[PDB]
């Protein structure tokens, strides 16, 4: 099966320059078919950037607001697909998608790539602290309990927050990331569980930051009282 | 650029009546429509989606006949725009 | 340009509904290059239709579309918990001098009989302490709908401008939200009183929820 990988993602300055690759990994019957640049900015909708035919004419298209700023070539020698950003601004921060579209699909991007987070600030990497949410002797709502884990103080998104080791997915609710007035990120990460279970289940929430190589385990227990 | 499309008819450009002529237009791969043009009628005379692959569509005449006589231009429309006609194509009728 | 439109913006339907999503054109497009997109929050776009009216591989079949020329559907023939979505239409007619070959996207929420919510609060952890922040929670869990009110209270004194709250989005299953209000204060305040209460109003609630906690004690 064909595949779409991308890279060239992170944090960059503004007024700064970037590199996103598409590598398109194997491949099966197209010979005709375009390779889509989207981005997604935070809550808002789908950008389409442009798009770069396969044939060997390589044409390129770009939206109205992409012209000049971006520029999308390709390296056959590679199989990989660039998108070139210049002079970045804040408001250019956003995931961003490659695709393809085959001719007998009519050019519909059944293909979709993962995201790559592009961050534009003139801040720095930095992991988050990871601080336990114990259920007290009494948070037991009747036979239902609540915990989790405060993972506080990272830049940039995102954190990926398991527990046990991806085990424990039945009542787990990790929130979306708000930014506190520091320009760092917050968040929790909470699981119901029956109060039965304190004293016979052992809750470790598994926090990832990628941009920062943070790697945590934090076992969350009742606060002895 | 928009490189300009290719006009011919099959078995050939003059026919008799009754019989069948085939009218073809080359464009490139990523042609969105074709369309084709008679002088002296309101245009267009014809539109036709692409073959696949989009490089040429078809246009079919199955009984010749006294109103498909005359000059056709081919245009082929891109993801930008139409492109320069083609060069022209007189179909004479016997 | 070409711009495409989409309508409704936001729409709240319940579940074994037929909702229609409309699609509109500034100018005639060939149906061919019209196709629907779903994406479900934080994950990658997916193809649902294209050509207008064709069903693409692994699509549920309860997804449909129809339409020519400037105005295009989609169509949902029973609506289920995990169709919460954004839904977008594209073209590949013309590019160039275009804007966006996408529509503004339609958002779908399910509506949902009324849930009260579960409420919880936790502590600061001495950990946190030692950094001389203190960040006390409260959670909000599966209720519906999403509005709701989350007041703190520091030994009875209303505050304001020191919380946070994030909102889950709508559960795949049971169409719920889940909310967090984090209340951020330095160690000198916070071991300068004894009790932290979470006031919680909320439409399945006939009178307000608090949760409180005495510093230190249990």
């Amino acid at each position: 099966e064909v595949q779409l990988l991308e890279s060239g993602g992170g944090l960059v300055q503004p007024g700064g320059s970037l590199r996103l690759s598409c590598a398109a990994s194997g491949i099966d019957f197209s010979n005709h078919y375009y390779m889509y640049w989207v981005r997604q900015a935070p809550g808002k909708g789908l950008e389409w950037i442009g798009s770069i035919f396969s044939g060997d004419s390589a044409s390129t298209y770009y939206a109205d607001s992409a012209k000049g700023r971006f520029t999308i070539s390709r390296d056959n020698s590679k199989n990989t697909l660039y998108l070139q950003m210049n002079s970045l601004r804040a408001e250019d921060t956003a995931v961003y998608y490659c695709a393809r579209g085959m001719s007998t699909n009519d050019w519909a991007s059944d293909l979709w790539g993962q995201g790559t987070l592009v961050t534009v600030s003139s801040a720095s990497t930095k992991g988050p602290s990871v601080f336990p949410l114990a259920p007290s002797s009494k948070s037991t709502s009747g036979g239902t309990a609540a915990l989790g884990c405060l993972v506080k103080d990272y830049f940039p998104e995102p954190v990926t927050v398991s527990w046990n080791s991806g085990a424990l997915t039945s009542g787990v609710h990790t929130f979306p990331a708000v930014l506190q007035s520091s320009g760092l990120y917050s968040l929790s990460s909470v699981v119901t569980v029956p109060s039965s279970s304190l004293g016979t289940q052992t809750y470790i929430c598994n926090v990832n930051h990628k941009p920062s190589n943070t790697k945590v385990d934090k076992k969350v227990e009742p606060k002895s009282c | 650029p928009l490189p300009k499309p290719t006009l011919w008819a099959e078995p050939g450009s003059v026919i008799s009546w009754g019989n069948s002529v085939t009218i073809w237009c080359q464009g490139t791969l990523e042609a969105r429509e074709y369309r084709l043009d008679k002088e002296e009628s309101p245009a267009p005379w014809d539109r036709q989606n692409p073959l696949e692959p989009k490089n040429k569509a078809r246009f079919s005449i199955p009984s010749m006949t006294e109103d498909y006589a005359g000059r056709y231009r081919c245009y082929y429309r891109s993801p930008v725009g139409w492109s320069q006609p083609s060069d022209p194509l007189e179909l004479v009728m016997t | 340009d070409i711009q495409m439109t989409q309508s409704p913006s936001s729409l709240s339907a319940s579940v074994g509904d037929r909702v229609t999503i409309t699609c509109q054109a500034s100018e005639s497009i060939n149906s061919i290059y019209l196709a629907w997109y779903q994406q479900k929050p934080g994950k990658a776009p997916k193809l649902l239709i294209y050509r207008a009216s064709t069903l693409a591989s692994g699509v549920p079949s309860r997804f449909s579309g129809s339409g020519s020329g400037t105005d295009f559907t989609l169509t949902i023939s029973s609506l289920q918990p995990e169709d919460f979505a954004t839904y977008y239409c594209q073209q590949s007619y013309d590019w160039g001098d275009v804007e966006n070959t996408f529509g503004g996207g339609t958002k779908v929420e399910i509506k949902r009989t009324v849930a009260a919510p579960s409420v919880f609060i936790f502590p600061p952890s001495d950990e946190q302490l030692k950094s001389g922040t203190a960040s006390v929670v409260c959670l909000l869990n599966n209720f519906y709908p999403r509005e709701a009110k989350v007041q703190w209270k520091v030994d009875n004194a209303l505050q304001s401008g020191n919380s946070q709250e994030s909102v889950t989005e709508q559960d795949s299953k049971d169409s719920t939200y889940s909310l967090s209000s984090t209340l951020t204060l330095s160690k000198a305040d916070y071991e300068k009183h004894k009790v932290y209460a979470c006031e919680v109003t909320h439409q399945g609630l006939s009178s307000p929820v608090t949760k409180s906690f005495n510093r230190g004690e249990c």
